[PDB]
RNA sequence: AUAAACCGACGGUAUUGUUCAGAUCCUGGCUUGCCAACAGGAGUUCCCCGCGCCAGCGGGG
């Protein structure tokens, strides 16, 4: 009862637009028959990893792109004065095919994540490849023996071992193939939204006459954010990490989703709010809330409220229905009696992280 | 036999800006039903001849996009919709899966947006007759046009 | 009625696409003229093969491979300890029908589901070739006499046994015709839906911000009906004559799947890990689908999932009381409801369904 | 009336109950527009080969023909064309008991296709006597024969419905039996939109991987089955017969079109549906109500609704104005009914098997 | 079924003491607490709660006074009588868009505007045609009310 | 009792893995809702109980 960490996060938001689509309107979706405002989930994870806090308590993030002629300026300039540059082209060249040099656009498949540290210790590899005359494909062999070696490279790039890497060309389809190890679900709204029409003009400090028009969607919501943590799985991907080690980052995971907005129309639609629900709860098996709010909640003293309200009903109906999952632990800044007892309430948030590290115990 | 005119098209470029400015701000061609500038706009042709009034809706709905949205264009046979929303090029066709797959009030907002993002150029009673029906094989012949127009100027 | 045993399930899926087209679009189906929203039974299938429940509970799923170059080394490593190459490699050719060359690369006709038990057991058959050289055709025609002692095996192997398997080529196709039991449907919406499109991008970290082409990812919410049905009696014959007892606590742990198990498909990015919000099982002489509970597409009142349940509730008693069914029929539901009528039994949490199934539904 | 008419509308979720040579679902051609179809050979395949048949009419008391109690009538029939002593000798050695041994229960009539057959080795015997193989020398070579007629003395009441088994040891015009009842091919009462079903098939040993595609064709719709029964075929295939035995096998027949379904990918797609409508009715000649669906129907609510309505909207018209007469009833598990009396409205499908089985006597 | 014009008749007779009481009120739920309603409104619907409602609204117009709705038989010619929407459009006293804000009002409140309206048009009207509108009052029955008007005062 | 009769096209199958829609913007300026007006005629106020009765007085609801 203790493999997946599952983190379930109730915060509001003041009129803004915090995903658009490809025309300035809002990011929906509709459960239940009702239209919710949603935020995709890769907002959420690059809205993590371009972070202050992920730079600070989790290090540097992934460099995704297709452009190899910048990516071999870029690993020319970072690994200039360790390795020879023959090296390094080759290296690139192995992953993904085939660089070699001088031009001015080499680009790959597709956007991939790549970081310094394997590129690194490919470099290493490839050096004895050239050393005792390896051929590729014997290179190929001898790598695909211990993969946990080059997965602990890992950790100096944890948003691989939580979103995954699919590669296509190069030795990196061999070797470069990550799964898990964090599911993060789209943010909906708990209830209904009708979205809100701004209406603006551009004036022209020329002319004192006629009127500019400009329409910008936006609206207000309670938002209900699920991620997932397969710890072994993470394990994996960091090359057989300690769990002690892991549930660190887990806690990590758990305060960016707590207090991490995208940084869209944030400048003139400040919504800079944080969570007023953060739950926690270890599982073996990954369960979502989401059917707490299949129901629409309907706004009584707000929508905040009995949002909260609804969660906790419906977690103590799967909770009695299907049996206890394991530990459980609630951070709220609402005046809301929770009803279900098997579950820690936690004062502050830090105290909730704590209860996390210890792997859901004190 | 009763017919809607191309007049309208016209009537609404004439058309006041305060009375355009009331119906663009419009969601839903019901809540077109609930403004008066509207009936004052489409009685001549007219709205009080049920027969006519969904048609009309959908019409005026999508003239709403905007005075200039929707531009006239003279013809053998004119430029249809699927062909003007594939000659734009700012039209993605999945959008338009979607408003072949969407349901009642749903598609004319989907068709609306579209509009506003093609500025398109074609011969409106082609599109009035096809909206006056709106069956399945208009749908089905929209989606036919875009897709082969866009694969035959790729 | 006592022979099948039905086992219906109503549960909502929060926005995903748990099954995709060719063209990455979310399979569906037209049900009533509406739309639904479809997952595939195979799908379902292979959901509950992997699992890690069935891991715990069942046992290791089967192994479905045309490779035969690779399942040759599997073999050999696996039985390696127990048998010699030579008859490992005589086992696979003959229940194949391919040749073992030690080459690189040597191919079936078609995915076959093959069980390493029934196949050291194979090994163990193949091994009286050693004794006093039976023709492979004579030791067929003796293996032909008792099919029961083969599927004996199958008891490491059991979706086989629930889903069956066809073969064209080798032994197999005379000895490993396995049929039964399991009917499963393919999981459709009870409601119309307008599936919703992710319009989404990719930065480019060394020449974005800037602009860029987008994507697009076909995904949508509802509250699917999933069916499924056991032949008891086929499924006691496919393991070879075994107990009624244990095929309904087989029964039990595919009850315990089909409400809990959701395809892992898009869920790295999706998440709809939702469990089942109701699931009621009966016995009868008969199988019987309530599909037509959502012949007409329900709409919402509160949400899809109330009207669900309440046209499924009424649907079974107009069809239990014009047909006179008498189960053995119990109903699990997470909501509080009018449900009705007796004997269908409500049963508050999961395990008292499962033993009440694991009681031959007189508990 | 001596023909009974059963009508059923049953919906069937999405599947593929019945296929051509190339996989795809049969059809059929209905007022202009395409309709999927079920094909009446499997339909009475479904039921001759179900386990509610094997019951009721596998295993019924009338099922077995005993020679003994038809030596008068037997010589009475054939005495214009073979000697009392070729049938005598016949018997003995089909029975093969020789004595009479009158059993105090001889037949007042026979089943044709007995005497067809019992004819034919009155021939046999006669020749054979003729040339002259004694009794053991021509009953090695008739062993194939005998035994063939000897299975399907006991098999009355399947031949009596069903027809012969399409491989019976019958040689006579007269062993060809057709009857007792007329299944129609079932099509839908709707225009139907057909689904391709796109499948792949993982290799776990390379899931990088190419898939195996795949197409397969299904789809859902209202389907409408006839039936019809010829109550005197039935009663002089059983002759026998009285006419109340024929009801109550008639009743089972109605019970099977109401239950009974091919077994064409229920393994995949499961659509075991019961019939939502089964009306019988009385006739002196027997016909189908298709017409009904001749202009294809439409969906307003789903295409069931709407099919109940056709038919009945149709049967009130077009009842009176063809030979339909009385009786009828009619079970349904949705309102409305027909405006018309005269169709006995039941609740429950065992009322309307009781029905039948009383003459249609309220 | 259906509820006849003879309330209109009835209340036309009624004493004005009732009538007194039941002018002075401010929402159509409050109408309920008053017994001279029930007195009023016993014989036509009470108690089959699909007319309840209707009835409610109803006698909420009539309350507006006496002699407030002026009822008008239709004319041969006519064909159709003399619609709500065109009668408060023919009294000249009302301005549209407070037949807009009646449009966009919801339960109670456009019962309040609606009595507000007529006892400053005092129009004439086919009372069984206004009887039918409020018996439902849905969307398309205000849409309808907003046509009469704004059509009526454009064409004339 | 019809090129009829008797009469399954059957079984086996994840469509999978990666992805911010982003950045810029006053709806501004001008408007009386004014003119006329007793709420007064009236003792009805619906059901019981006690005592009166050219009258009426009380007690309960």
């Amino acid at each position: 009862m203790s493999n997946f960490i599952n983190i379930h996060v109730l915060i509001s938001h003041s009129p803004s637009c915090l995903n658009r689509d490809d025309m300035n309107m809002q990011k929906d979706a509709i459960f239940g028959g009702k239209r919710r405002v949603r935020i995709s989930s890769q907002s959420l994870k690059r809205a993590m990893r371009k972070s202050g806090y992920y730079a600070q308590n989790i290090g540097e993030s992934s460099l995704r792109t297709i452009h190899l002629a910048q990516l071999r300026d870029v690993l020319r300039q970072k690994l200039g004065e360790r390795f020879d540059q023959k090296i390094i082209d080759k290296t690139l060249a192995l992953l993904s095919g085939k660089s070699v040099d001088e031009a001015e656009k080499i680009s790959a498949d597709a956007v991939t994540p790549w970081v310094v540290g394997e590129i690194a210790w490919f470099c290493e590899q490839v050096a004895k490849a050239e050393a005792d005359n390896l051929d590729d494909k014997k290179l190929l062999k001898v790598l695909k023996e211990d993969i946990a070696a080059i997965r602990v490279n890992l950790q100096q790039g944890v948003d691989i071992a939580l979103s995954g890497r699919m590669a296509t060309s190069g030795m990196m389809t061999e070797l470069g193939k990550v799964d898990g190890a964090m599911s993060i679900a789209h943010a909906i709204t708990t209830h209904q939204v009708d979205s809100d029409i701004d209406w603006f003009t551009a004036v022209d400090d020329l002319q004192e006459g006629s009127a500019h028009l400009g329409t910008q969607e936006f609206s207000s919501g309670v938002f209900y954010r699920y991620a997932n943590i397969n710890l072994a799985q993470l394990q994996e991907n960091l090359g057989g990490a300690s769990r002690e080690q892991a549930l660190e980052i887990a806690t990590h995971v758990v305060h960016m989703l707590a207090t991490e907005v995208p940084g869209a129309k944030q400048r003139t639609y400040a919504a800079f709010n944080p969570a007023d629900m953060v739950m926690v709860n270890f599982s073996d098996m990954p369960l979502s809330m989401a059917n707490a709010f299949e129901k629409a909640v309907k706004a009584k003293d707000g929508f905040l409220q009995p949002s909260i309200q609804a969660f906790n009903q419906y977690w103590d109906r799967v909770a009695n229905g299907y049996g206890l999952n394991g530990a459980a632990a609630q951070f709220s800044l609402s005046d809301v009696d929770p009803i279900t007892a098997q579950v820690k309430q936690m004062p502050t948030l830090e105290q909730l992280k704590s209860w996390v590290r210890n792997n859901g115990e004190a | 036999d009763e017919i809607d005119a191309m007049a309208l098209y016209r009537a609404w470029q004439q058309l006041d800006n305060g009375s355009c400015a009331q119906i663009r701000r419009v969601s839903e061609p019901d809540e077109l039903r609930d403004i008066p500038a509207f009936y004052r706009l489409v009685q001549p042709f007219g709205w009080e001849n049920p027969r006519h009034q969904q048609a009309l809706l959908r019409m005026v709905f999508c003239l709403s996009a905007g005075k200039n949205v929707i531009r006239h264009q003279d013809k053998t046979t004119g430029i249809s919709l699927g062909r003007a929303l594939a000659n734009s090029g700012r039209i993605n066709e999945r959008r338009i899966f979607q408003l072949i797959r969407a349901d009642r009030t749903a598609d004319m907002v989907q068709l609306r947006r579209l509009l506003t993002h093609a500025e398109p150029v074609l011969d409106w009673p082609l599109m009035a007759r096809m909206l006056t029906w709106w069956g399945k094989r208009e749908r089905q012949q929209l989606l036919e046009d875009f897709v082969l127009t866009t694969n035959k100027n790729a």
